[PDB]
C-alpha cells in the first residue's frame, strides 16, 4: 500500500518476523507472540488466536498478515489486554469462569451461566483462562453470534441449519 | 467483532 513505511519504527521487528517472503503466517506470528511475552508464563500463545487473528485483521484476502495488518494486530492485543486485565478483578493473572461469566454479560453475551463454566473449561486446564485463550474465546462467540444473528431473520433465536451451511460456518473458526 | 466489546 505505502511502501515508503520502511520508515515506520516497527517495520524492523515486522520484516524480521515475516522472513523471506515478506508476510506472515500464523506459525510464524505464534513464534512472534510467544517470544514478545505478553502472554506472560512460558506456554506457546495460542496457534489459534494467531489464526483467528490473522484472518479478521486481514485487508486483501490475502491469508497474511502484511505490515499494516501487523500495525493494527498491536492496537487490537493492548486493547484486549485492558479488557482481560480489567475482569481480572483479583489479579491473579487469569480469568475465572466467575470473571469471564461477567465479562462476557459486560460485552452482551446473553448466555446459560453452565455453559459460560463449561466455556471457560473448554479453554483452560483449571478454569483459570490465560491471555491469549481469553481472545481465542470471546473471538470465537462473538464470530459464531454473529453468524447466527444473520441467519436469524426473524430475530426469534432460532435457525434452521442445513448441513453444509452448518460444517462451513463452524469450521471457519 | 475481533475487538472487545466491554
Ligand atoms: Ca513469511
Ligand atoms: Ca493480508
Ligand atoms: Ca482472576
Amino acid at each position: 500500500a505505502f511502501p515508503g513505511q520502511t520508515q515506520d519504527p516497527l517495520y524492523g521487528y515486522f520484516a524480521a518476523v515475516a522472513g523471506q517472503d515478506g508476510q506472515i503466517d500464523a506459525d510464524e506470528l505464534q513464534r512472534c507472540l510467544t517470544q514478545s511475552g505478553i502472554a506472560g508464563g512460558y506456554k506457546p500463545f495460542n496457534l489459534e488466536t494467531c489464526r483467528l487473528m490473522v484472518s479478521m485483521l486481514d485487508r486483501d484476502m490475502s491469508g497474511t498478515m502484511g505490515f499494516n495488518e501487523f500495525k493494527e494486530l498491536w492496537a487490537v492485543l493492548n486493547g484486549w489486554r485492558q479488557h482481560f486485565i480489567s475482569f481480572d478483578t483479583d489479579r491473579s493473572g487469569t480469568v475465572d469462569p466467575q470473571e469471564l461469566q461477567k465479562a462476557l454479560t459486560t460485552m452482551g453475551f446473553r448466555l446459560s451461566p453452565q455453559a459460560v463454566n463449561s466455556i471457560a473449561k473448554r479453554y483452560s486446564t483449571n478454569g483459570k483462562i490465560t491471555f491469549d485463550d481469553y481472545i481465542a474465546c470471546c473471538v470465537k462467540l462473538r464470530a459464531l453470534t454473529d453468524s447466527f444473528r444473520r441467519r436469524d431473520t426473524a430475530q426469534q433465536g432460532v435457525v434452521n441449519f442445513p448441513y453444509d451451511d452448518f460444517i462451513q460456518c463452524v469450521m471457519s473458526v | 467483532g475481533y475487538y472487545p466489546g466491554g
